[PDB]
């Protein structure tokens, strides 16, 4: 049938996928061990989306963990499902690109792309025809955002009629780690504009806003941000999964969202998201479900998209909804939002209907907004890339690894004209 | 235990063998 | 020795309930996991077939292979079908009769002639799963 | 001898057609399994002694919406080699459904068809069921519906489309996937009834009082009008019509053929009680305009042609009599050209009601074709959309990165001006 | 009465003529003890205490396969002397199969062959199973072949070869064997039909979706076809055809007797009851080159000559109408000079089935031996096998060392070379 | 019917020899003292083709032990199923040949012969058809190389109809024993092109990366090696021994891998191999066989097999299985890897279904590969032959037991011969 | 420390009794 195959990438990635296949194990019902525990013919008549068969009855992830410290992924063979994964599906790594763009890529990465192509081919080749690839990576990093972004490249040029998506991090505004964002990130961006489909954008401190004013949990760790992160992905994707009335798949919302081939960068939402006390003052339906779609503190990304005006969207509605009033409101909130949308576009908004809600809830919808909001955030990279390029800080340890002075340059040129082409369109 | 499936498909569930006009 | 699970006990089974249909012999566990994963979709063909129309076409006595009170009777409060007295001779009986090894054995349906013995094979312990739709009952039903 | 070959093509193609194949089942009292315990000439086969398979065949690329149907409880019924599905979507693409993907199902496709068309000669005609503003629906509609027009030449095509609506479209590709279908089935089809999906949803708002409609009961009102259609086909009455008198009675000019369709009564099981369903007031509500089913509304219409085809126990002392008193209504206004409008059909067969289903039994129905003006406006607002979005050339990449060539959607647009201002010329 | 006589030579001949007389014994209600609880004489003779012995002879140079069959079910149903065994495997040498293991072995297996035939006259003729791709199927084969037909001149000798496929081949020395055998079966056999391995493998995959098949899969299927055959023989029919009058309706030049096969209907167990094999269709569902028997494309090839036998609920009058929509239908095609190209058998005895095996019941089936030009590449392609194999001699020490002279391997050449242009005048 | 021959020679031979004797009787149900358990009439229908009958229902092996030193046949005996051989089929070395295979063929084995040649006379000539025999040794060691080899030429002149198969070993890549290598591997090379049908050539480097990476044990003795080895050896022979759909003796897989005369050396492999940890993951069916078994990681003789070209090979299924999918596996590998094989020789696969698996596993292949790839191992042999012998050293052990000078020339002429003849068809 | 012998013959597993036509 239908394959999507995972690769983890980077620290951040690891840490990431492990809540990730939490979820979607919880969402067909496998047990850690592996073994099928749910009674239900619905729930795996698509199995084979995510999973393979092993005349034990078990199911084994298609995940590919891909690193190259060998401790970060030693942690999610340890953790709570971490049995799940292949052992030949670990790709260790030795030396550890020590957050160096330039030696993820060229020199240190080169040598380890020999294995991990293998073992993504092998498991591609094994089936019928593959649809979609998922890769979760930071793009701040060293491992995730170079590294990861060779094994990006390698495999577009490899499969050029298949789909992939991404879900990547940021540098986040006050807070920031990791010195070398700009380089890291720059020089990412203008190499996934080139070879990527789809990206998923996801701030840290606009996550870090979520669980202060909806959530009211005071100290939480990255297990709780997780959680939101692994509930979106797996919001995208249900529709494969799962029937219902207006289906969806990955290149049928790739279609339907990006106008032109170089802007494909989208933010995330997510409802319900009410507290424990407030949960018993709300009494969920459609109206309310799309009225926090369009809440700006709920948004994913903390670019104020009040700013901007949206240039399209999707809304994959989740559960037993009645389709009348899905899309009447679908279209009630483009004209209640009248200047918050782009005018030459007629139905600026979407909406589909996944028939199955995620346990533990009866409603839920996620939000995909190709925005122009980003307008300001790749600015803020912009203006972070040129105060640390004007005379060459840090400029030696890419240097020493086979760079130039000419293709800083390109970066720097090519990711402002990402720039200049959403400020056009206005 | 993990929290349990309870839809059923409009297609089974309503296109039912009907018994039939004489 | 044969025992049909109704509304608040169980009562032992209407020796005109087998006829006139086909009875299929199912061994199984009760843990296993490949019989929780063929227990769901026999019971979901067992439904369909014979909620579609107006007698009862197929039947399955089910005969387990566990060594507790407790994992026959778990295994066996959960089904729509007939089972067979675990302290019955005759679940052994057929044991022996049929020869499953008692693994990859695990779970079978032996649908059954008139005469006792075996009007059909069936093995669950391979990759495909339209064997539940393959078994038909049009060709093999009892006086 | 004497039957009509249907033909569903996309998702919503799909699944009227299960919806409709089930009332015409239950109509001839045969089973899912397709055996009864020569009526049933029009719409089946005969297989071997005793059965029946549905002239049909069963054409889509995602296999999602035509392997349930294998699934369900329709397994037996049909013939297991035209229930094609393909392998990926055509995802809302007229160029991939047309171009690329397209051909190598329409090959195995056409093989279907012209098996089961060689079977006896006098065939009637296809009854083509699709979408519009879909990808399969459109695009493999085109190539499949082209190719039978070089072939069976000289036979008529009833192409029930489904209209994307004037207000909800649930796509950017509405205007782009209609402008060319309509472009590429002007010329090839004779019949093209016109259906929309939400003045379905306030039919049941209003009438059915059903304040949640889905898919489902969206389907079962267009599968009664189809059985009304055929009434005439499969069984005998006062005074006959046929599919191939339709175009005769409703096509004045080679390319006047969209036209809409009307049912009465939709009566709910509670207020049905309170109503004796009479001749002079069930053809009362047909011609009312909010009981139309596709609320292109006919007040600012001019009618040129009705074809009025009465089921169940009416008498033709009456429907003369109800007719008469409509000529001379104000509101419902003919054109000056065209002196009589008014083709009617008489059947003895009550309509058939499904158990379970939202209809109420009653003992008479009727079901109107309409050929109008009032469709200037349903092209006119389409012509509209288009010309925004074709402003400064949006989406525009997906197509002519596909393989159509740019430019194809200009000449689209100029038939579309001349189909628009052919009706205002006619209706002066 | 009038009697068939079966030979199975190498281990393919084996394993196919056993599942040939699994079904023999089965519908003839003879048990595998050998007795019942005039029409089987055609397979099986009298013997003492009620029982029936098959008129079949066992031929292997290996004992792996036919002490096996001893030591089966079926030990009393086979006469001792009928099943006969070496010591040492032939291993792919046609060479070794004909020149030294061969002689001692042939006059043993003609011996049993000899008193077989003389304990009634007026017998049909000989059925010879083998594999070319063998060493004892093609060496012992042509042996048998050669001395038959110096001694019993007169009759007819059919020979059902599993002829090596084209990619998949179950060895790499058999283009050598391949056409080694053709020049020793082209001036001595009357008619041969040639199988292939992984046609047979499409036709489990597609038509009866088994996706994981076997051999016992492979030979259900060839004895459903001989069954098919000899149909006539055995039971009464409205219009039979026998094995004498097999080559006058098939064979138009003495050279070219190669023939293919095709059965239909290959339906599953639960497939098959709920569509009809409609008899218009069950020859629909032969004509397509995919339901074909040995993976060699006839639309490429001209029809000299077609044979159909149909067998259960099958009337003169849908078998003229259903040869009529085949000639008339367009993507086949006949040789201008064989007007009347076709000859229908018809027997009433419907296809028995194996219980619980792969195939199901059906009302009525047909099987095709239609003659060919689309052999003309299947020998093409094994003369461009074999010209690169001989362009430095590879495996040729192995033959020539037990004593065949070198030469041989160019004067076969040259005859397959005779063999392929004949074909291609034929078929101007 | 058939009965195999088994010799055995040298030190690596007797080690490998009991190991192979260790698994038949295992396959048999054979209890080491010599009885038999397991009541079924399929494993004793055909056992007189490896035993022999003793009328006290004891079954002897048909094997001839062979050694020039008592020691390593002391141990053979004195480990479990040491019984079983029978005490007369052991023949002694009083001397002992160190290394030197001048003294393993010319001087002391020839007079040992005269007393071999005799135990193997009594036993091929008392049975009804011989069919073949088999031989594993030794090429680096004195005896294996030189008895070995001796053994071969006089029984070929003997029984010039009769099959023979060698399990040999070869000198290893990187590190070596047995310093006179080339001056043993070479001069028995010449000699066993000469009088030998078929060569299986196994590699002790191979066996070492095999049991590395694959089965992840941490110290493999020879104890696991020859129980490796020897699961290779069982699987050639499976079908004289068990019915199957497709049988497939020696004598049909020697007519069907052979080309030319002289070039009759394999490649010899064996699936599937899984770690006991990694047991239950992987889905044991022909799609995967066939992955697994078509591998440079898996090959007995660790020459790269993608170096050269397949000119033919042979895949021997085993196992309740089923003859389709084997069937268009092999289709399908072909057409996928046409730059793999060879061009000028179509359909180079063979299937042979063997239909009782081995012992303990469900469905297993072996592979018998004539790959002109192997013509690596023949030059670096050739190499270091040339370098010692225009040196003239180590030379004089050689020609001072009487070996010619004129004897050196001829086999380095020989094996380049065999060398270009490879090459020429690449 | 072996196990049952539980391979079977393609021969055996299909040329087995059969049930005669009527």
């Amino acid at each position: 049938m239908r394959e999507i195959v995972h690769v983890q990438g980077g620290q951040c990635g690891n840490q990431i996928g492990a809540k990730f296949w939490e979820v979607i194990s919880d969402e067909h019902g496998i047990d850690p061990t592996g073994t099928y525990c749910g009674d239900s013919d619905l729930q795996l008549e698509r199995i084979n989306v995510f999973y393979n068969e092993a005349t034990g009855g078990r199911f084994v992830p298609r995940a590919i963990l891909m690193d190259l410290e060998p401790g970060t992924m030693d942690s999610v063979r340890a953790g709570p499902f971490g049995q799940l994964f292949r052992p030949d599906n670990f790709v260790f790594g030795q030396t550890g690109a020590g957050n160096n763009w330039a030696k993820g890529h060229y020199t240190e990465g080169a040598e380890l792309i020999d294995s991990v192509l293998d073992v993504v081919r092998k498991e591609a080749e094994g089936c019928d025809c593959l649809q979609g690839f998922q890769i979760t990576h930071s793009l701040g990093g060293g491992t995730g955002s170079g590294m990861g972004t060779l094994l990006i490249s390698k495999v577009r040029e490899e499969y050029p009629d298949r789909i992939m998506e991404t879900f990547s991090v940021f540098p986040s505004p006050k807070v920031s780690d990791t010195v070398v964002e700009p380089y890291n990130a720059t020089l990412s961006v203008h190499q996934l504009v080139e070879n990527a489909d789809e990206v998923q954008v996801i701030d840290n401190e606009a996550l870090y806003d979520i669980c202060f004013r909806t959530l009211k949990l005071t100290t939480p760790t990255y297990g709780d941000l997780n959680h939101l992160v692994s509930a979106a992905m797996s919001g995208v994707t249900c529709c494969l999964r799962f029937p219902g009335q207006l289906n969806s798949d990955l290149r049928k919302l790739a279609v339907n969202l990006i106008p032109f081939p170089r802007l494909h960068f989208f933010l995330i939402g997510f409802a319900p998201l009410t507290s424990r006390g407030s949960q018993q003052y709300r009494a969920l339906s459609v109206p309310e479900l799309t009225q926090q779609m369009f809440d700006a503190k709920n948004m994913m990304c903390a670019s104020d998209p009040r700013h901007g005006r949206y240039l399209t969207a999707s809304a994959m509605f989740r559960g037993r909804m009645s389709t009348k009033e899905v899309d009447e409101q679908m279209l009630n909130v483009q004209n209640k939002n009248s200047s918050y949308f782009v005018e030459w576009i007629p139905n600026n908004m979407k909406s589909s209907v996944c028939d199955i809600p995620p346990k533990g809830l009866k409603m839920s919808v996620t939000f995909v907004g190709n925005s122009t909001a980003i307008q300001e955030m790749f600015k803020r990279v912009s203006d972070q890339f040129t105060a640390m390029f004007r005379r060459k800080a840090f400029l030696h340890w890419y240097t020493g690894e086979g760079m130039d002075e000419m293709e800083f340059t390109e970066a720097e040129s090519n990711m402002n004209d990402l720039v200049s082409e959403y400020q056009q369109y206005q | 235990p993990t929290l349990p499936f309870n839809a059923q498909s409009c297609y089974r569930s309503e296109y039912v063998a009907k018994p039939l006009p004489p | 020795v044969v025992k049909r699970t109704q509304q608040g006990n169980y009562v032992p089974v209407r020796p005109d309930h087998f006829a006139g249909v086909s009875v299929a012999l199912f061994f199984a566990k009760a843990g296993h996991s490949k019989c929780a994963q063929i227990v769901p979709v026999v019971r979901q063909f067992y439904k369909t077939t014979n909620f579609s129309g107006e007698k009862a076409v197929i039947e399955i006595i089910y005969v387990s292979l566990d060594k507790d009170e407790q994992d026959f009777e778990r295994v066996r409060a959960l089904m729509p079908w007939c089972s067979v007295e675990y302290k019955s001779c005759l679940r052994k009986k057929l044991i022996e009769r049929y020869r499953v090894p008692n693994s990859t054995a695990i779970p079978l349906l032996i649908v059954i002639g008139p005469n006792g013995e075996e009007a059909g094979r069936m093995n669950f312990q391979q990759s495909d799963e339209f064997v539940l739709q393959r078994w038909d009952y049009r060709f093999n039903k009892w006086p | 001898m004497r039957e009509v070959i249907s033909i569903h093509v996309g998702q919503a193609g799909i699944q009227i057609g299960n919806a409709c194949w089930e009332l015409f089942c239950l109509e001839h009292g045969i089973q899912p399994d397709g055996q009864m315990p020569d009526a049933f000439n029009t719409f089946f086969s005969e297989t071997g002694a005793g059965k029946h398979v549905p002239r049909c065949v069963f054409l889509d690329l995602e296999p999602t919406v035509v392997d349930e149907v294998r699934t369900g409880t329709y397994r037996h019924l049909f013939h297991p080699e035209q229930l094609i599905s393909g392998k990926e979507d055509a995802a809302n693409n007229f160029a991939r459904g047309h171009y690329t993907i397209g051909k190598e199902i329409v090959d195995l496709s056409l093989d279907r068809i012209r098996k089961l068309a060689d079977n006896c000669t006098g065939l009637q005609g296809f009854l083509m069921f699709n979408a519009v503003g879909g990808g399969t629906g459109s695009g493999l509609g085109c190539l499949l519906l082209e190719r039978l027009s070089v072939d069976y030449g000289k036979k008529s095509k009833l192409n029930f489309c489904s209209w994307p609506s004037p207000q909800v479209s649930t796509a950017v590709v509405e205007p782009y996937n209609s402008v060319l279908s309509t472009h590429s089935l002007l010329e090839h089809t004779d019949v093209a009834v016109m259906l929309d999906n939400e003045a379905i949803y306030d039919i049941c708002r209003r009438n059915l009082d059903i304040e949640r409609p889905t898919y489902t009961n969206l389907n079962r009102l267009i599968a009664q009008v189809i059985s009304s259609l055929t009434a005439s086909l499969r069984f005998d009455g006062a005074l006959n019509v046929d599919v191939t008198e339709f175009q005769t009675n409703l096509v004045p000019y080679p390319r006047i053929h969209f036209m809409l369709s009307s049912y009465a009564p939709i009566i709910s099981a509670e207020k049905a009680y309170h109503e004796q369903l009479s001749v002079a007031e069930i053809t009362n509500s047909a011609f009312e305009p909010a009981s139309m089913m596709a609320k292109c509304d006919p007040r600012h219409g001019k009618y040129m042609a009705c074809c009025l085809m009465y089921r169940g126990d009416v008498v033709p002392k009456d429907v003369n009599a109800a007719v008469a008193t409509i000529k001379t209504k104000r509101t419902i206004q003919f054109v000056d050209w065209c002196p009589t409008g008014f083709k009617c059909g008489i059947n003895y067969q009550p309509p058939t009601v499904v158990p379970g289903g939202d209809l109420a039994k009653v003992m008479r129905a009727v079901c109107m074709i309409s050929n109008s003006t009032a469709i200037a406006e349903v092209f006119s607002r389409m012509d509209h959309k288009f010309d925004l979005m074709y402003a400064k050339r949006a989406f525009v990449h997906w197509y002519v990165g596909e393989g159509m060539e740019e430019g194809e959607f200009s000449e689209a647009r100029e038939d579309l001006a001349a189909l628009e201002k052919d009706y205002e010329e006619v209706g002066i």
